[PDB]
C-alpha cells in the first residue's frame, strides 16, 4: 500500500509550497502536509473505482424504438406504421451517457449492446403473444428496407438478431472508427462549403439498426417497444473537457437556449455560509 | 477463459495502471515544486 | 448439477454468430475433394483482377459504347473524360471492384486505373491522365489538371498506361457509399497534345478504361449490396 | 544565472523576447513531432515546409477595454492569409501540424485584470440562434479577425464568454491547455500545443483543430484615469509542419 | 489575486472543521485550520484542507452527519492601494484534489435533466 | 534559489508566509527547547501539550497613525484568552514556554516609517504615578488589550516611549532581541525567544516574562494624501510548553 500522507512536523524555513503562480497554467501537486502538520497514514485504495473503463463500461440506455404486429395498411409507408422502424445509430439521444461521453474529446471503445423488448396490447387483445423481433444492422451504403416483409431482411451479409419478446440479445460490436479514435465534437464541416452542415453529425456515418417483428399479422395489433443498450469496452480517450453545463437541444449539436438558466445557484452574500 | 476469437467479444479487463496527472497538472516546460518561486 | 447462470443474449439468433452443433447425418463421408483450378481464398485476390469501366455512360449510350471512351481530332488541351470518384456508385459502379465493394462499408488503400488505346497502329496521342484529391472542384480546365497526381501517356508501341491513384486520405478509411466527408476526388484525362492520324484520316477513334484494386487495398466491415432486389 | 519569467524563443527567421512571462506550457506534456512511419496511412511523400512556414505571424491586434468579453480565434483558419503557410493550405489535400501560441498584452503597475487564454480542441460552437441551427462556414473561419465575442451576430455563434461558445462554463475550462495573463506579473502567455486528432493527417481547410480564446476574467482597470485600452497581440506559428497531397490550389 | 503589481494584502485563509458553526468573526477563523497570505510577489496561494474526519468516507451529496464543515476567508490587514486610489480589486478562487484524493462508488448526477 | 525575505514558518496546525521579511531573530542565539533533567526541581512529570497550544495565535490589530506612541503586550498575559494555551495557563500551577513573536504591518512603496519591535525580559513597568505607587495587576494584565502608549491612564505605567515604560532610554533599548519593520524594506518582524528566568518553570499568572514592544520610531508618512493609518497585526505563539501542577482552574 502506499501513504496518504506522511508525518510532518512544524517547518520554519525559506521553502514555500504553499505559494506559486496559477499564471503559469501549473497545478503542482501539494499535500496537507505541506500546510499543517500531520501523522502518517496509508490510503487504502486504488482508485479502481474512478478508472476510465469502469466509469464509462456500464450499460446505458441509448435508445427506444417502437414496432406494432399490425396488418398492414396500402395507404401508409411501413415506416409510418410502425411494422418497421429504423434506428440512426447515435448514442447522443438520451443524455445521460452523452455527458459521460462529451467529457472527452476522443474515444475509443469496442461496443456491447443489449436489446430488449417488451410487448402492450392496449387493445381487445383475446391472448398475449411472444413476438419474435429482429434487428438488422445497417451500415452506410446498406438497403434500407422499404416494407416490413422486404428482401433486404434476408440479412444475407447484414449482421441480423433474432429475439422474443421477453428475452433479450446481446452482442459486441468492435470499433468501428474509420479514424483511430471515435470524435465527441467536430469543429468543420463535411467539405468546404458556405451551407455545409457544421459539428460532429458530420462524422456520425454508423449506419442505422432497423426492427421488425418477424411475426406475421395476429387478430389484434400488439406494441412492442425496444430498448438497446450499450455499454463500451477496452475504453481509451484522450483529452478530456469540462462537462456540459446547460440542457442538451438536439443531437450531434452544442447549440443550447437562446436565454439559458445559469447552472449556478445563487445566495443572498459571498459571506452566507 | 475466452470463448470467443474477435477481440471485442472478451470481457472488459482487467489491467489497470498507474496515475499520470502531470500531463494535465505539470505541462509547464521545466518547473518542479520546490518550494522556489513559481515566476523565477 | 454444475450450478449455473443464464446471461442476456441466451437463446438469441445472431446470423454472425459461430457455434459448434449436433450433425444431423452422423459418420457421413464427404465425396473426395480432388484438384479443381481457380481456388479462391480471398475476395481481395478478385479484387486486384482488371475489369472494364462503363465510362461512357452518357445518355443515349447503348449497348458496348459504354465502355468506349472516344478520343478524336485536333482536341488539344480538351477533356476527355471526368468523373467522380466513387466506390459503390458513379461509374464505378458496376465494376467487378466496385461490385466487391458494395459489399463492405469502408475502402481503404489504392487503386489502380488503366486505359488501353485500340487505335491504328498508325495513329498517335498523349494525354493526360490525372487525379484531383479532396478539397476541390473540377478540374475544368488541364491547367488545373496538372496540379494534381498526374502521369501523362505517350500512345506509342505499348497501348497500356497504368495510374496507381495513392491513398490521398487524413482518414484512415472512406465510405464505400457515397460520402461528402470521405469523398475521394475526381479523376479525369485531358489530351496532352492531340489525336494524331494519318492524312487525309478522319474518324472517332476509342480506348478501354480498366479499373484494379492495389495490393495495398482494405475492406473492412461487410453490409448487404444495394445492387439486388427481390419481390 | 537565470530566471523563469525571462525567455527567447527563435522559430524560422523570426524570434520572440519576453521579460515577464510564466513558463511556458506544452499541452498535454508532448511536444509537437512528425508523423511516424507507424502512424501514417498516406502514401504520398510528405512536405516539410520547415521555416518557410515554421516561423511567427502575428494576427491584427484587439484592444481590451472595460466591457470587452474576449475573443476567439480558430487554427489553422487563422493563418490562412499568412504568407506560405497560408497558400500551402489551399494546395495540399491534408497537413498535420502542431503551434507555439503567443498573447501579449503590455501593462504598467497601475494596471490590473487578467486574461484567461484557453487552447480548446475540437471547439464545436453553438450557433447564435439555439434550436437545431448550425454555424455556418463563414462564421467559423473569419481567418485573422477572429471572432469577437463582443460583436453581436444573429448568425454568429453565441457570444457569451460564461460559457465557452458550448454550453459548458467556463470556470472548467482549466481543464484545457491554458495559461494567464495576470497583469499584476507576466505580460505575456506561452501555449505549444502538439497536433492533436483522431486522423493522422486532415484537411487544413474544412476543419479547424484548435480553438484560441482569451477572456478577460477580470475585466481590465487602472488606479486611476479614464477606462484603460491594452492592445492584446497574438502571435503564432506551425510547429512541425507537414503537408500531402498537393492538387490546384483549393477555392472556397 | 490580480489587483494592481503595486496593491498590497494580507488575507487569512481558514477552514473550520465539523462540530461548529460559522465562524463570525475572525478571531473563531483563527481557531481553525489556516493560512495567512502574503499577497505579494507571488500571485498565489494554497491551501491544503486536511481530511479532519472521524468518518472514513463522506458523501458527495449534502449530508449533516457527514457535512465538511466551512471555509472562510478574513482581512488579515487590510487592502492597500497607492494613495488617492479608490477601486475594488479581485481574486480568484480555484478547486482541485489533493493526490490523496478518493472517491468510492458510481451514482447518476443530478446536474442534468431530459424530456 | 531562495531569499532571505521569503520565509514559511509552520507551527503547529497554522502557518505564516512572509514575502518582505527580515532575516529572524533567535534571542540570544538559543532555540527555544525543553526543560532538561538536570534543571528540574518539579518532581511532577510535565504536560506537553503541543500542537493544541503550539499555533499561532493572533491578537486584535491596533492602528497605526501618525502621533501613535506605540503599544506593549505582556506574555503570556496575551494570550491567556488564547484557547487551550490559555486555558492551561489557569489549570496548572507553573509553566514554562518560549514564543514565536511576528509583528505585521503592511505599507507602499510611497509609505515610509518605522517601527522598532523589543522583547524585554522582566520588563518592570513604572506607575503613572510616580512616587512609591506600585502598579496594579489590572494594569499589568490588560491580555489581548495589550497597554496603548497613546492611551492617557493616571492609574496605569508611565507612557512616554522615550522611556520604556522604565526610566531607561529607548535608544539603549535595542541591546534587547530586536528587529525593526522598516516600511522601506521589511514588512515585518520575526523573534524567537527562548524561556527566560532565574527559576526552572513558573506560574503563568502572577508573572510575565516578556514585554513585547512596538513603537513607531518614526512616524507613518505617506508620500501623498491624508494621514496614513495602517494596521499593525500581531501573531504569537509558545515554542516548546512544558506544564505543571494541575488544580482547580485558577480564579482572578
Amino acid at each position: 500500500q502506499t501513504l496518504a500522507s506522511i508525518k510532518s512536523d512544524s517547518k520554519h524555513t525559506q521553502k514555500v509550497p504553499s505559494l506559486t503562480a496559477n499564471e503559469t497554467g501549473a497545478t503542482l501537486p501539494t499535500t496537507p502536509s505541506d500546510s499543517v502538520e500531520t501523522r502518517t497514514t496509508l490510503m487504502h485504495y486504488t482508485g479502481s473505482e474512478t478508472t476510465l473503463e469502469n466509469f464509462l463500461g456500464r450499460a446505458a440506455c441509448v435508445h427506444v424504438v417502437e414496432i406494432v404486429n399490425k396488418r398492414p395498411t396500402d395507404t401508409e409507408e411501413h415506416r409510418m406504421q410502425l411494422l418497421f422502424n429504423n434506428w440512426k445509430i447515435n448514442l447522443s439521444s438520451l443524455v445521460q451517457l452523452r455527458r459521460k461521453l462529451e467529457m472527452f474529446t476522443y474515444v475509443r471503445f469496442d461496443s456491447e449492446y443489449t436489446i430488449i423488448a417488451t410487448s402492450s396490447q392496449p387493445n381487445e387483445a383475446k391472448f398475449s403473444s411472444n413476438l419474435t423481433i429482429q434487428a438488422m444492422f445497417i451500415p452506410p451504403g446498406a438497403p434500407n428496407p422499404k416494407k416490413w416483409d422486404d428482401y433486404t431482411w434476408q440479412s444475407a451479409t447484414n449482421p441480423s438478431v433474432f429475439f422474443n419478446v421477453g428475452k433479450s440479445a446481446r452482442f459486441s460490436v468492435p470499433y468501428l472508427g474509420i479514424a483511430s479514435a471515435y470524435n465527441c465534437f467536430y469543429d468543420g464541416y463535411s467539405h468546404d462549403n458556405s451551407t455545409t452542415p457544421y459539428g460532429i453529425n458530420v462524422l456520425n456515418h454508423m449506419g442505422s439498426m432497423a426492427f421488425r417483428v418477424v411475426n406475421e399479422h395476429d387478430n389484434h395489433t400488439t406494441h412492442v417497444k425496444v430498448r438497446v443498450y450499450h455499454r463500451a469496452k477496452h475504453i481509451r480517450a484522450w483529452v478530456p473537457r469540462a462537462p456540459r453545463a446547460l440542457e442538451y437541444l438536439h443531437i450531434g449539436r452544442t447549440n443550447y437556449k437562446q436565454s439559458p438558466q445559469n447552472p449556478i445557484k445563487t445566495r443572498k452574500t459571498i459571506s452566507t455560509y | 477463459i475466452n470463448y470467443y476469437k474477435d477481440a471485442a467479444s472478451s470481457s472488459s479487463a482487467g489491467q489497470s495502471f498507474s496515475m499520470d496527472p502531470s500531463k494535465f497538472t505539470e505541462p509547464v516546460k521545466d518547473i518542479m515544486l520546490k518550494g522556489a518561486p513559481a515566476l523565477n | 448439477g454444475l450450478p449455473t447462470v443464464l446471461t442476456p443474449g441466451s437463446e438469441q439468433f445472431l446470423t454472425t454468430d459461430d457455434r459448434q452443433s449436433p450433425s444431423a447425418m452422423p459418420n457421413y463421408e464427404p465425396t473426395p475433394l480432388i484438384h479443381i483450378p481457380g481456388e479462391v481464398k480471398n475476395l481481395l485476390e478478385i479484387a486486384q483482377v482488371d475489369t472494364l469501366i462503363p465510362l461512357n455512360n452518357t445518355t443515349n449510350t447503348t449497348g458496348l459504347g459504354m465502355y468506349r471512351i472516344p478520343l478524336v481530332q485536333n482536341m488539344q488541351g480538351e477533356q476527355v473524360f471526368g468523373f467522380r470518384l466513387y466506390l459503390g456508385d458513379g461509374v464505378l459502379k458496376t465494376t467487378l471492384l466496385g461490385e466487391l465493394c458494395q459489399y463492405f462499408t469502408h475502402w481503404a488503400g489504392s487503386l489502380r486505373l488503366s486505359f488501353m488505346y485500340t487505335g491504328p497502329a498508325l495513329s498517335s496521342a498523349k494525354l493526360l491522365i490525372a487525379y484531383t484529391p479532396p478539397g476541390a472542384q473540377g478540374p475544368t480546365k488541364r491547367k488545373e489538371a496538372m496540379l494534381g497526381t498526374h502521369v501523362v501517356w505517350d500512345i506509342g508501341l505499348q497501348s497500356t498506361v497504368v495510374l496507381n491513384i495513392p491513398w490521398t486520405s487524413g482518414v484512415q478509411y472512406r465510405y464505400t457509399d457515397p460520402d461528402t466527408y470521405t469523398s475521394a476526388g475526381f479523376v479525369s484525362c485531358w489530351y496532352q497534345t492531340s489525336l494524331v492520324l494519318p492524312p487525309q484520316t478522319q474518324q472517332t477513334v476509342y480506348m478501354l478504361g480498366f479499373i484494379s484494386a492495389c495490393p495495398d487495398f482494405k475492406l473492412r466491415l461487410m453490409k448487404d449490396t444495394q445492387s439486388i432486389h427481390q419481390e | 544565472g537565470y530566471s523563469d519569467r525571462v525567455e527567447q524563443i527563435t522559430l524560422g527567421n523570426s524570434t520572440i523576447t519576453t521579460q515577464e512571462a510564466a513558463n511556458s506550457i506544452v499541452a498535454y506534456g508532448e511536444w509537437p513531432s512528425f508523423l511516424s512511419d507507424v502512424d501514417a496511412s498516406d502514401v504520398n511523400k510528405t512536405t516539410k515546409p520547415d521555416t518557410s512556414a515554421c516561423r511567427f505571424y502575428t494576427l491584427d491586434s484587439k484592444m481590451w477595454t472595460q466591457g470587452s468579453k474576449g475573443w476567439c480565434w480558430k487554427l489553422p483558419d487563422a493563418l490562412k492569409d499568412m504568407g506560405i503557410f497560408g497558400q500551402n493550405m489551399f494546395f495540399h489535400s491534408q497537413g498535420r501540424t502542431g503551434y507555439t501560441i503567443h498573447v501579449q498584452c503590455n501593462a504598467t503597475k497601475f494596471h490590473s485584470g487578467c486574461l484567461l487564454v484557453v487552447v480548446i480542441p475540437e471547439h464545436q460552437l453553438a450557433s447564435a440562434e439555439g434550436g437545431n441551427v448550425s454555424v455556418l462556414y463563414d462564421k467559423t473561419h473569419p481567418g485573422e479577425k477572429g471572432i469577437d465575442l463582443s460583436e453581436a451576430d444573429s448568425t454568429g455563434p453565441m457570444k457569451d464568454p460564461l460559457y465557452m461558445m458550448d454550453g459548458t462554463l467556463i470556470g472548467n475550462s482549466l481543464i484545457f491547455p491554458h495559461q494567464f495573463i495576470n497583469l499584476r506579473t507576466n505580460n505575456t502567455a506561452t501555449i505549444v500545443v502538439p497536433y492533436i486528432n483522431s486522423v493522422p493527417m486532415d484537411s487544413m481547410t474544412r476543419h479547424n483543430n484548435l480553438s484560441l480564446m482569451v477572456i478577460p476574467i477580470v475585466d481590465i482597470t487602472a488606479t486611476s484615469g479614464t477606462t484603460p485600452s491594452i492592445p492584446v497581440t497574438i502571435t503564432i506559428a506551425p510547429m512541425f509542419l507537414e503537408l500531402s497531397g498537393i492538387r490546384s490550389k483549393a477555392v472556397i
